[PDB]
């Protein structure tokens, strides 16, 4: 069925830059969109996402406003979140999930559901 | 400041007591009266002006009502 | 019961047309419904609920002004500016007034000075918004019959008491089936939606006292509106209206607050609604409802019982109450069980045979003992009459004399019929039932003339209403065709009337 | 600005529990955007609600959502033993970003 | 309340600026406007009424001015 | 050297309430505050039913007298031509600049 | 002179003698006897409930 | 405004006792409000009268109220064995406050 | 069916702040009622009340126009009567009783009955 898979990263020391891949499988790319929801164990989920895989647009949380940048690649059907200048705290696991775009291809108001599926996770730890 | 809207331009019609229905309708009238008691002269000028328009008798009196009511409130 | 001497109470005599009666319930009074058979139900409508709400703008009453640090420039090195304007929490008015050689140009004339004040508020309106969904008009049912006026005690909120019954009807669940134990289940179907035209009424807060006002009025207030989305750093739009920069004629500029505008806003509220709030609602007085009252399921209860025995001792002197009935409350002593209560109004005793049409049908006492406790109501004729229950030896009789004549009840009744047409009118034709080609064609014409009229002459205070009344009057004494003079004089007369009826 | 969600809860099987997610007018109140994510710890979260009252097709039907004012209530009945998934409430704010509640660790007995 | 007196019916004439001279006049006009912006109907009725008195063309217009000005201000 | 000709209280603090509640055709309700001086009273007629409990029914004649109070009065201080003054200044260009 | 709080401006003896508010007379010793009072403290009721 | 009813009157089982509460025109006479509170030494004064009479749901016919101006007469006959308690007469003044008589402690048998 | 409890009002010192609580039980408080009647040993029942309901209004006996107040908390259906300065004479038992409120939620004219139930009573001593 709908399949999301990701790259299991390592620590990449404080101040390094993580690049996690989300290659979408089992559904139609061109209607996938994409999110990034960080979590480590024991606190609240933060949503540091972006929302548009058709046009390559992006919207980031104000916390992360400029830290992460995101590349989409439709040839690989893959979205790459990259968090630059990570710190001790951002030890976490980054899930990529979908909320399907409206057909116009422009994503403004979501589906009433958001996340019907989830990446399987990538735990990222900082030294 | 000088909050313009006076809610009575709409009010609401209900068996129940509106806010200031009594002191409302009168404080209109009692505002006009002293306003007139402090400027009898304007009763003279308004008189001559009104009586110079319309030639029709009772139209005249409408003009004086027109003008005596316009001066104190609507500047 | 639950409505006696309550004034605006209107009793409807007989539903007609197949157990269907429609009625308009306004908080200022009651409605007591009496059919050919079936208990006499007394409906009384209390309160209203405001649910979720939402905030729209806000308005500041009181302006703190600090700083005011000023900037001036030369006659020509442009107009003035200073860092504090980008703050947007300040207010600045660049006025070109100052002089040369004093400050320092070597260029007599002009000058531009920016004066920036820090604007923070204290007391502020919220101005919340109402939408018709989710507000339910609580309504109370009270059936006559056997009752003291307490003594039974236990009210019927939760039930027991079995005489009354609370109903809360909301536009997401109308048709408030109400179960009156042993009488019948009185269902009634009300429209919460369309009665008051909400969504045109913002719920309005000050300090404690809360009000209801028009969006048309509430958007026109000249205050530094807010947007009410959130705080954290309230951003005051305007600020110009409530502070005034007074430049002195000879030289310089002053920032001056207009001080608390609070009371003036009370004056501007003339004719609101007086409102009560709590955390999740805000009890709404006033209001009006429209409901088709379905009498289908009812029973006279114990139509079948004995006549009791000997008693007739009555506690009080009936008390000639306002508009109609002399409300009687006896204590037949020694009765065994749930036995009927005989009552009749006698024109003359003499051969029994009353014509009274009492409004409390099949009255029924309760259980054994002696405490009894039954209260009734009887509508006698205007002339002299005798109040009599005619049982046992020598029974007990009473002598009573109503006042006023059928002519008086005629004028009286249309007096209020007019006020029903006046306030809440265009639904007033919904007070009568099973209409067609009398009450609907009627409500139709009245609704068109009503919409046109309200549209024509909106913006009418009481005094204005009287003025334009008299002008249309004076035209009604003149002109030609007996049409525009008669139409004109007519519509003028109705304003005068709606004015006086508003006041009374 | 994380939504308020209480830390944890327990109780007899079949018994109805209520998880209260309280937001502001910015998000939960002025929108019907809600969802409760059952997150099996160490596994990937899933979405047990959507559009409030509604549910995805593969949802156990005894989950029920509700809202009034600022609230999100996930009311479950006859809790089957394996219903402990850390419940997180999430909604779409007005500004166009999503916020996940503090989460409710669910305690079965 | 209903503080009636508007000090401008007197004011004082002096070199220096009075209290709210600017705020004042613009205010008097902007009150009338979003009065009539909320009741165009009364512009219809006032129109027909005024045009029914005086027969003389222009005063007609004088009646419209009188009536449009008195409805919002006093009343 | 100014006097004070009257004053106005632009604020208000009401207090102490109470009420009358006498029945119809019991005549009038008293409540003693209409005797004392700053307690404002406006007599109204409560059409009164059996809930309250009275014999007749109709206008019941009660008034709540709540004790007025003031805060921050505006004073009307008045003057006459005396105790006035001007302090005029003089120029005489000549040759100066700044003194 | 008309003093409200820490500001002052002239007004004639017409606007000033025309005000509806309470009168008060000349001085404030203790607490004064307030003339009028009808303007503030407006109280009315409907439904005949107190 | 005060209640002067009597302190304690004694009577044998079966003969009737009469307690008199004398008020003002401001409370007892000008209203129907009267209530008699039976206070046992042990338990809180409990309702046993209310409005002249009208037993609440513990009629124990043997208690009857009456009024004749500013009077309140609770007439008990058939002394109820251990019915001995302090009896307080209450009224609603018109000023809007309640007043309670000085109490009548009773003596039985 | 209907329970009214208080916590005991021992004895403080002349010049003490005593707060007594009344816990409504069983009977729905919603629009409930209340009252406070303090009686000293074999005393002239005094009515120092507060006609409270949901709204939280009060009216005090001329004797306690400004000595004591009783705030409502419907979280627990509890009324708190607080008499500032427990002087010596107070030793009396403060009972809390109810005269359930009118339909409208506004309380003006009481019910024919007054007090259908009563608190357990609280002895508070000034000593
Ligand atoms: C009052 O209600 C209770 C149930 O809550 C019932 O047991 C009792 O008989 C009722 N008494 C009266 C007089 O209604």
């Amino acid at each position: 069925e709908v399949q999301l898979v990701e790259s299991g990263a390592e620590v990449k020391k404080p101040g390094a830059s993580v690049k996690v891949s989300c290659k979408a499988s089992g559904y139609t790319f061109t209607s996938y969109a994409m999110h990034w929801v960080r979590q480590a164990p024991g606190q609240r989920l933060e949503w540091m996402g972006w929302i548009n895989a058709g046009n390559g647009n992006t919207k980031y949380s104000q916390k992360f406003q400029d830290r992460v940048t995101i590349t989409r690649d439709t040839s690989a059907s893959t979205a790459y979140m990259e968090l630059s200048s990570l710190r001790s705290e951002d030890t976490a696991i980054y899930y990529c999930a979908r909320d399907k775009v409206d057909d116009y291809g422009d994503y403004w108001f979501p589906t009433l559901w958001y996340f019907d599926y989830w990446g399987q996770g990538t735990l990222v730890t900082v030294s | 400041a000088v909050t313009l809207p006076s809610h009575s331009t709409r009010k609401l019609q209900t068996r129940s007591q509106t806010w200031l229905e009594s002191r409302e309708y009168t404080k209109h009238l009692i505002r006009v009266e002293n306003w007139i008691f402090r400027n009898p002269g304007f009763a003279l000028a308004a008189a001559a002006i009104a009586w110079l328009l319309g030639s029709s008798t009772s139209q005249k009196v409408i003009y004086l009502v027109m003008i005596l009511l316009i001066a104190p409130a609507y500047s | 019961i639950r409505c006696i001497g309550v004034s605006n109470r209107d009793f409807v005599e007989g539903m007609s047309g197949g157990t269907w009666v429609d009625v308009v319930l306004e908080h200022g009074g009651c409605v007591t419904v009496m059919a050919q058979d079936k208990p006499t139900v007394d409906i009384e409508l209390v309160t209203t609920t405001v649910s979720n709400m939402a905030e729209v703008r806000s308005y500041c009453y009181e302006a703190s002004i600090s700083d005011m640090a000023s900037d001036s420039r030369c006659p020509t090195q442009g107009e003035a500016y200073l860092d504090k304007q980008s703050d947007t929490q300040y207010v600045c008015k660049r006025t070109l007034v100052d002089r040369g050689w004093g400050n320092g140009c070597g260029l007599f004339g002009k000058g531009s000075l920016v004066t920036c004040a820090k604007f923070a508020c204290s007391k502020k309106m919220t101005g919340k918004s109402i939408q018709p969904e989710n507000l339910e008009y609580r309504i109370m049912l009270s059936v006559h019959g056997s009752q003291h006026s307490g003594m039974i005690v236990n009210d019927t909120g939760h039930e027991t008491d079995e005489n009354r019954a609370k109903v809360e009807i909301t536009p997401n669940s109308p048709r408030a089936e109400a179960t009156l134990g042993g009488f019948g289940s009185l269902g009634l179907d009300c429209e919460p939606r369309t009665g008051l035209d909400f969504s045109d009424l913002y719920y309005l807060t000050m300090n404690n006292k809360h009000w209801l006002v028009h969006k048309e009025w509430f958007h026109d207030i000249p205050l530094p509106w807010h947007a009410g989305a959130d705080t954290g750093t309230p951003h005051w739009n305007n600020k110009e209206a409530l502070v005034e920069f007074k430049d002195a004629h000879a030289k310089r500029q002053t920032v001056v607050v207009l001080g608390s505008q609070e009371g003036a806003v009370h004056t501007a509220l003339a004719g609101a609604l007086e409102a009560e709030m709590d955390g999740a609602k805000g009890r709404l007085s006033s209001g009006h409802l429209k409901c088709r009252l379905k009498m289908d399921k009812l029973r006279l209860k114990g139509v079948s019982y004995s006549l009791c025995t000997a008693a007739f001792t009555f506690t009080k002197i009936p008390a000639e109450t306002l508009h109609g009935t002399v409300t009687v409350e006896v204590q037949y002593a020694g009765t065994d069980g749930p036995c009927k209560v005989p009552a009749q109004m006698a024109v003359d005793m003499q051969t029994l045979t009353p014509v009274g049409r009492l409004i409390t049908a099949n009255p029924v006492i309760t259980e054994s003992t002696e405490n009894s406790k039954m209260m009734l109501e009887l509508d006698p004729p205007f002339g002299d009459s005798y109040i009599v229950i005619g049982v046992g030896e020598k029974k007990i009789t009473h002598h009573w004399h109503r006042s006023g004549s059928t002519i008086g009840k005629a004028f009286e009744a249309t007096v209020r019929g007019a006020k029903r047409m006046a306030v809440l009118g265009d639904t007033a034709w919904d007070f009568g039932s099973v209409g067609g080609a009398l009450n609907s064609l009627g409500k139709g014409i009245h609704q068109i003339f009503g919409a046109a009229f309200k549209s024509l002459f909106g913006g009418m205070s009481w005094f204005s209403q009287i003025l334009i009344g008299t002008l249309l009057m004076w035209l009604g004494l003149n002109t030609k065709n007996g049409s525009i003079s008669l139409m004109c004089l007519a519509l003028g007369g109705v304003l005068i009337f709606l004015s006086t009826a508003v006041s009374a | 600005s994380a939504l308020t969600q209480p830390a944890s809860v327990s109780g007899s099987p079949g018994q109805s529990i209520t998880i209260s997610c309280t937001g502001t007018s910015s998000d939960v109140g002025g929108f019907n955007y809600v969802s409760w994510f059952q997150q099996h710890p160490g596994k990937a979260p899933k979405l047990m609600l959507y559009d409030v009252t509604s549910r995805p097709s593969g949802v156990s039907s005894r989950f029920s959502g509700s809202k009034s004012g600022n609230t999100a209530s996930l009311t479950i009945s006859g809790l089957q033993a394996e219903d402990e998934a850390d419940y997180y409430c999430s909604s779409h704010t007005s500004r166009g970003t999503w916020v996940f509640g503090g989460g409710t660790k669910l305690t079965v007995l």
